[PDB]
């Protein structure tokens, strides 16, 4: 539902959210293939 | 008609919420 408004924060305004008692599912932001930004330097993929 | 206000409360963080369901027994508390 977050991923999914209908209102995008502006640039000058960046909005700012702090997350409490919920999970990091990394498999639904995984599982579409789409991450063509892949310039994750200093990190790996295999120690999530 | 309504009591159930609230006063000031600029609510600058609140970053943790935990809303959820709940001769007079003597009601004993530990904090
Ligand atoms: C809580 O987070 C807000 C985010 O805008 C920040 O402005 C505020 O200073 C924080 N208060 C704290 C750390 O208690």
């Amino acid at each position: 539902e977050v991923f999914n408004a209908t209102r995008f924060a502006s640039v000058y305004a960046w909005n700012r959210k702090r997350i409490s008692n919920c999970v990091a599912d990394y498999s639904v932001l995984y599982n579409s293939a789409s991450f063509s930004t892949f310039k994750c330097y200093g990190v790996s993929p295999t120690k999530l | 008609m309504e009591s159930e206000f609230r006063v000031y409360s600029s609510a600058n963080n609140c970053t943790f919420e935990y809303v959820s369901q709940p001769f007079k027994n003597l009601r004993e508390f530990v904090f």
